């Protein structure tokens, strides 16, 4: 019940100072469905507390890791010393179709790789030269971005001069980006700074080219980076109804792509997160509309499918219900081998800016209660999105600490938890049955009909393992 | 489309007519690609040695780098020492990726606390934060000590550790008498490596330099051990286990081994074993300090020789046969006891391996990377072995190393093809192996990219990657190994003949066609 | 042809055109060989359910068998003892063939007699090679026991060990007090490790049986220890390491871990270590006996129970986690002694990595083959870990053995899919991975046939080889591994894990194919 | 000194008994070059001393594992309990050219498997049985071996009955082999048996069949069973001579050039100790003459070449003298390398029944010096070709004992010991170099001018290899 969850912070919250304690009260909070705004319960997208072992990145992620990487045929690099790159490198499975080293870099690390002369002289020069390099070694890159670590700002570098005069050099897009680690509070303003770095140096790049021939069902997905091919088994099901994908932002994503972009008639978003701020762009100057979807399990895929084909005429609606019968059986299935095994489970979740609430319908449609989640840079309007998800009286916190995650766990004593790299082992050692919502653990995609199969196989393979009956030894009784 | 009794991953899914369809469409409909032949053309000419010259004439870009930032170092120093909560001072993305890094390598919960600057820091300095940080951190995490590094932020503003630890104390965020050593750990300088090295020295010296008039040299009668920066569990298992046997007092100066390999039991343990406090205070007192990878650890031995006063002896890394040995008799020397019988056979067996192994290592050529001692430790094996170490790259490498290295690959006549090369990266490696193809390849996970390449040139110029080093995130359980002394050595000649008769199988497997020595008997 | 500065072997030298012409031309000419056509049809055909009817319908011919001889394990016992020569009544050539097996799976001496028995024996018997024998060996080698076995040409004349070793010391070629325990060992029953058993037998009722009226059990305070044919150094040792550690007494019976692993000092070392002729008189005062591979012991326990009345627990072979812990605790309660932190922590270390690498291991299917106890030890530890043991070989099984594994898989989930076969061959195996093809093949070497076979087919059909048993011919030094205990769990698991993930980076590794989810991360 | 070896033969000799003592004083000897008879010298092919640790092994190793295993289309039955043929199982490198299981079978074993019941009861019954079960799962074998392990004469089979009986059943050459390991004393009678084997039921084949298109050049290797290729590396010299090999006996050998090979003009013979039986009985039947030859090293492929050239006309001579000219370069080329890497070093070998002299040549010309040399089966007329091979006062050992070995090893100190996998480990452990000769090492081929590169390499990458003068710690010294 609610006054259950009221005391159960208080205890959590008693470890620390009183300066801390009156922030994370801020940030911890009982869902409540009925409520239409979620700055009553929990507030988000604030500072950190120092020391508190936070979960969270920086902008650098945000715009690198999350946005820009994904982008195959452009070159990418790491501005500054040698290890925001190195530690970025390969670690997130944005996948793309490509030769690696030739038409596409995603999986390479870029970097200028600052020493103490280029802090004390600055890397201006540094970088001019690192271009030239790029061009005569990757003839065939499509363009090249810049992404700012944290000296970059400090030591007052103009990395837009040497952008604008090296493009007109060499003929070629070079994005400058400001995602220095410093600005912001987490992925977040990474993300925007990224969104406002297409918008100013990309995506206008056509405005005056209508050679593209264009249909009435040609639409775009934006905010799908193609985690174990997500936005490929997204994407199919849209062509088998019967639009026209002509852009994927920015998983397996081009930058012909992007720049096809404003040509399209209906912006599919499924992580608003991240992408909603070019989304708004394209509606105000380009005049898309663009709505939210949803591809975790039948029971959202099928509800987005339909709203999607709603926008369009009565031969898509049709199309739509084609697919739906097609997968009817597929999905079927899955629900019949797994859904008993995993009936009354419940989950304890902590992702990002989406996951946190996009995943709770595949859960549900496997007979699986989420009782607890929470998002580490997600916003008021992302806790908006959650209330009517979560169920009564269920946990929510932002920026949860390591303590806190914990601390929760022990007394909610949840089947299975889905959160990220660093909280994974700490639970598997508790004997709590622990997946990765961000890499999938390696696996996937989960997205769609052909995803939701293997994330029930993935579910049950975990909360189900043998390993989790042998914690304790026989002895020790 | 998916059956449910064999359901599909990413691989083979999208193998599918439906999806290989699509991909196509995709292609040719929206990605402007550059045509198939073009590809090819550009392809081919990467693995020239025309490429090469350009690649070899860069000077502003780094491509795929085989190092990291020094605060990753001091991470994993400090996670040495009993509850000990490694402590970053700069912006929280850093310790974000320093737990990611060490979590996929290790399979382990790693802990590491960040200030969470922000821009306000860029203008104002980072007080504040180290202030509220280290009195949270200290409340929430009740650890024994705090270890303080850098981020290149708080470096280039020029906050001042020193005061800002003591202002702390001093308005009351923590106690006097908490213990919270310091280093200045700038990512722009050196490596990983420099960071373990600072982060040592600083707490060396936090808990020594005050208090040596009672100290002196010999009174406990044990010999200090600094590992340096390891990744690899056995390593200090196999020193604590080799000084053990031969009866040594011994003090491991940093020894994350338990807390990096705690059991599932039910319970989590952010904090396990370490160097004690009082094993870092007692520490001068010591016979002697021996430092297991020297070309590292040369702050550290300025400190130890200048302050503690030790004759820290001149020992390579106790990698292989001739560098174990001599591990193992300078112990005998300074610490008086004789070498054991069980050691004496554990070399003996060695050899033996040694012997039963020679023919099919003899004349292998191999590319390794990795960090400078680990590097000539195995350079120096390989050639033990009769092996021809062809490429040598150490991104974080200097002329003094780069000399060392050319010293004792000209003591061989199998380092007569071999060449070092210091601030290069895999990219660069990429094409030797190209132009100069070894046998194998030696280093960490990321140079399966290498061996892609390799193999998309053809399946004779394929360069197979043997995994030793770090990090290496694409198998499982490795960090388990050893690579140090007798029983390292006989892992990795193991790994190494097995690697060679593996690919020989597979290039002997084809029925009718080179099966004629597809041998039951090797 | 040669170039000098690249010499080539058989391989890749006969892939010259020159050579390829020759052998073209040697065919066509010479060797009336069938059309290419018609092997291909005959291959399609071997891979079918059709030629498995036909495969499993064999009565009298037995192919690619995986099992040996008797005498064989009765050398390999007769090893484990100290100075002991093994000596075996009948023809040369067979311990010519003993040596030679041995040898190329331990890569050491193998020290073995004959008393080189022709066709004059036939006629008269083989008493006269007994006699000579016995002198000449002991004269000559001058072991302290010499343990006699047969070889089936022996058994067929009927020759009395007895009989013929009594009157060897009646006629005075060897000492009275000299020791000559015995056994029949018939080729043309059982297995390798029914020689083994009756072997162990024969020379524990020597020491024993007439001395033992003055026999207490439990005055020693310890526990015998009888591991059965082992092939794995890591199995003596990993027992012997858990048994100190829990501060048991122990006595290993037939241990040969350092005969089989002499140092390269210099010396050649003939005999070394051994149980020795005390420990095995004084076995019956033991507190108990513990049988590590019950089901090859079978005459062992029926003399230990008998004789010695030792209560022999009803023990699985301590493989996994399970059989471990089962193992360990019943140790606990005959020894008295607690199950110390160590290896507590050691268990969850173990559990540790189950759960670190539990998505790769899921659901994986494989064929196994081996001796029962091995077998039954690794579906065990396959179920453990969430695989599917799809086809259970045991060539040298029985009926009684193969209830007990079905009842095992009928306790699981994850034995749904298995079958068992026993008097089963690696031709009936290779079937049944065409028909249902498992992802991979536990077992020896001789599996590499089994692999090349499948690949011919086609990659997508190909089955690797996870080598784990014996004999291990074409791999270095992996006879110095451990299947037992926690430590040999861990091995495994490691070895399974990376086996899969090896498989799918070369499934991954093709360029803008399949290297989609060539990932880094694992 | 000859007096000083008379001696080390005296004190080895001191640890027998009586009358073993006298027994291995015949079969030890230091070689005096200008005897023509052996038996002066030493005694060779008698029984064993029991209890010894002879190197020596059977009748059936000498049958099934040395002539007829090697043919490849032929399947051979290992006759009796499982073991023989487990423990021969692709023991030996006899290379060859075939889809294994298929068409071809020398790697694979088929037993019939004795149990009780077919000692007690005899196994004719399951042998029939047996070749019915062959001939439906490998309808594409062209031949069945019977190969007798040490049971079947002692219960009385009449394998003989069985094997014509199935024979004109299948219309199947199926030959019975009496290669029991007990009859006789080492492999040598083994390969008699089985020379008489293939006359008796294989090589009158054709006697009737004069189809078969013949030549003046026509020839057959005889005794070489292609260790590593090594007939391959012969052929192609011969072929290269202009002669024409009809048939390879037994290496990649087949059963239609078994048949053929009575149509030759030439019996080319490599080991005379296996093969001599067949050759003169071809020399008697068919009036076929042959000839010894020896292609170790290039002085005796050269001398070899030439003197199989003079046995025809002066377009083979002209042949000849391309090919040796042509291998010249190649060969001056290795022993440029390596020569001055082995010049003085001192060998001691231990073979079967021909390579313990054969060799002998290939060492002298990279200036190595063959000190010990020994036959485990060989017979006196092997001595005899031995004697004017092996320097004056050299060593000299039949049947040699593994204590023997090991006490001659320590006086002579070599730096190099030639022998087999169970003397191998013996020699590596006292720090002594060792090469073995059966396997090659698991390398090869060694014969010919392709073979020399090789064998010259791998003499020097042992005998020079840094493990070597590790053995000793520092410290213990
Ligand atoms: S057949 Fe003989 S023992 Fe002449 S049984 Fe033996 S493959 Fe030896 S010295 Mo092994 S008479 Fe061949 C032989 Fe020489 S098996 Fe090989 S190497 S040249
Ligand atoms: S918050 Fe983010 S990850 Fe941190 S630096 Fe700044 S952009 Fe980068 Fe980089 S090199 Fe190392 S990890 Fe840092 S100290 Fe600099
Ligand atoms: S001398 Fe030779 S190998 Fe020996 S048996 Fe006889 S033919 Fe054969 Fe065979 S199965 Fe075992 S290994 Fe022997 S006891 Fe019988
Ligand atoms: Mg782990
Ligand atoms: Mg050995």
């Amino acid at each position: 019940s609610r006054d259950e969850v009221e005391s159960l912070i208080q205890e959590v919250l008693e470890v620390y100072p009183e300066k801390a304690k009156k922030n994370r009260e801020k940030h911890l909070s009982p869902n409540d469905p009925e409520l239409e705004q979620s700055k009553k319960c929990i507030t988000s997208n604030k500072k950190s507390l120092p020391g508190v072992m936070t979960i969270r990145g920086c902008a650098y992620a945000g715009s690198k890791g999350v946005v820009w990487g994904p982008i195959k045929d452009m070159i990418h690099i790491s501005h500054g010393p040698v290890g925001c790159g190195q530690y970025s490198r390969a670690g997130r499975r944005n996948y793309y179709i490509g030769t690696t080293g030739v038409n596409a870099f995603v999986t390479m690390n870029f970097t200028s790789d600052f020493q103490e002369k280029d802090i004390v002289f600055g890397g201006d020069k540094k970088l001019a030269k690192l271009i030239d390099e790029i061009e005569t070694l990757f003839p065939l890159n499509k363009g090249i971005s810049v992404q700012s670590e944290c000296p970059i700002g400090l030591i007052g570098d103009d990395i837009e001069a040497v952008s604008k005069q090296k493009g007109k050099e060499h003929g070629k897009t070079i994005v400058p980006v400001r995602c220095e680690g410093f600005r912001g509070v987490s992925q977040s303003l990474g993300h925007h700074i990224a969104n406002d770095a297409v918008r100013d140096w990309v995506l206008s790049a056509r405005d005056d080219d209508d050679s593209f021939e264009t249909t009435d069902y040609d639409v775009a997905i934006i905010g799908d980076y193609n985690i174990g091919g997500d936005a490929w088994s997204s994407r199919i099901l849209l062509e088998e109804m019967g639009l026209r994908v002509v852009a994927q932002w920015s998983g397996d994503g081009t930058i012909s792509e992007m720049e096809l972009t404003p040509k399209v008639k209906l912006n599919l978003v499924h992580c608003y997160r991240s992408m909603n701020y070019i989304s708004r762009h394209m509606e105000e100057k380009y005049g898309i509309p663009w709505m939210e979807y949803n591809f975790f399990g039948p029971t959202k895929t099928i509800e987005s499918l339909r709203k999607i084909a709603a926008q369009f005429d009565e031969s898509i609606q049709k199309k739509c219900e084609e697919v739906i019968a097609k997968y009817q059986p597929e999905w079927e299935a899955v629900v019949a081998k797994y859904r008993p095994r995993l009936e009354g489970k419940r989950v304890m979740l902590y992702v990002g800016g989406l996951r946190p609430r996009h995943v709770i319908g595949a859960y549900e449609d496997l007979g699986m209660e989420v009782v607890g989640t929470g998002y580490e840079f997600g916003h008021n309007d992302d806790y908006d999105r959650t209330l009517k998800e979560m169920g009564d009286s269920t946990l929510l916190y932002d920026d949860v600490t390591g303590y806190e995650f914990e601390e929760f766990v022990k007394k909610v004593k949840p089947d299975l938890i889905g959160s990220g790299i660093k909280e994974k082992y700490i639970f598997q050692k508790m004997g709590i049955p622990f997946r990765q919502m961000h890499s999938w653990d390696y696996s996937g995609p989960y997205h769609g009909f052909d995803g939701f199969a293997i994330f029930a196989r993935d579910m049950d393979m975990t909360l189900n393992n043998p390993c989790w009956k042998k914690l304790q030894a026989p002895w020790k009784k | 489309s998916q059956q449910v009794d064999k359901i599909k991953a990413s691989y083979p899914l999208f193998l599918d007519q439906d999806y290989k369809d699509m991909l196509a469409k995709k292609r040719d409909g929206f990605e402007e690609k550059y045509p198939q032949d073009k590809i090819d053309e550009v392809f081919q000419w990467t693995t020239t040695k025309e490429y090469q010259e350009l690649n070899f004439q860069r000077e502003a870009l780094t491509v795929n780098p085989a190092k990291a930032c020094q605060p990753l170092g001091a991470v994993l120093c400090a996670l040495g020492f009993e509850k000990t909560m490694p402590y970053v001072h700069g912006s929280q993305g850093c310790v974000a990726y320093f737990r990611s890094y060490f979590n996929r390598h290790f399979r382990e919960p790693v802990s590491c606390v960040s200030d969470s600057m922000t821009e306000d820091a860029a203008v104002f300095g980072g007080q504040q934060n180290m202030k509220d940080g280290l009195q949270n951190c200290k409340a929430t995490y009740k650890p024994d000590m705090i270890a303080v590094s850098t981020t290149c932020m708080a470096e280039v503003i020029g906050d001042d550790l020193n005061a800002f630890i003591n202002n702390s104390k001093k308005e009351g965020f923590i106690p006097d008498e908490f213990p919270v050593p310091f280093a200045h750990t700038p990512s722009f300088v050196g490596s990983h490596v420099t960071g373990w090295d600072n982060m040592f020295e600083g707490i060396a010296r936090y808990f020594t330099l005050k208090s040596m008039d009672d100290k002196v040299v010999g009174s406990n009668k044990k010999i200090n051990i600094v590992p340096g920066f390891e990744t690899y569990l056995g390593n200090f298992r196999v020193i604590k286990r080799m000084l053990s046997e031969m009866g040594v007092g011994y003090s491991l100066l940093s020894d994350p081994e338990e807390v990096l390999d705690t059991p599932a039991d039910g319970q989590f343990r952010m904090y396990a074993g370490g160097t004690t406090q009082e094993e870092m205070k007692d520490a001068p007192n010591a016979l002697n300090t021996v430092l297991l990878q020297p070309w590292h650890l040369e702050k550290t031995k300025k400190f130890v020789e200048g302050t503690w006063k030790h004759e820290v002896p001149k020992l390579n890394i106790p990698m292989g046969l001739d560098w174990t040995d001599e591990f193992l008799m300078k112990v005998s020397e300074i610490s008086g006891q004789p070498i054991p019988a069980s050691l004496t056979k554990e070399r003996g067996r060695l050899v033996d391996m040694m012997t039963d192994s020679h023919t099919w290592l003899h004349g292998k050529r191999f590319a390794l990377w990795g960090d400078p001692d680990f590097v000539m430790g195995l350079v120096k094996f390989l050639l033990e072995l009769g092996c021809e170490p062809v490429h040598i790259l150490c991104h974080n490498g200097n002329k003094r190393w780069k000399k060392a290295v050319d010293a004792i690959l000209a003591a061989s006549p199998y380092g007569k093809n071999a060449t070092v090369y210091i601030g290069k990266d895999l990219w660069h490696l990429r094409s030797l192996v190209f132009t100069d193809k070894p046998d194998f390849m030696i280093g960490n996970s990321y140079g399966k990219f290498i061996q892609r390449d390799t193999l998309h040139k053809g399946k004779e110029f394929e360069v197979p990657l043997i995994r030793i080093g770090f990090p290496i995130f694409d198998r499982h359980h490795l960090h388990r190994s050893t690579t140090l002394g007798y029983e390292g050595a006989m892992q990795i000649l193991t790994t190494l003949v097995n690697s060679i008769l593996e690919r020989l199988d597979e290039e002997t497997r084809g029925m009718q066609a080179t099966d004629y020595n597809h041998d039951l008997v090797r």
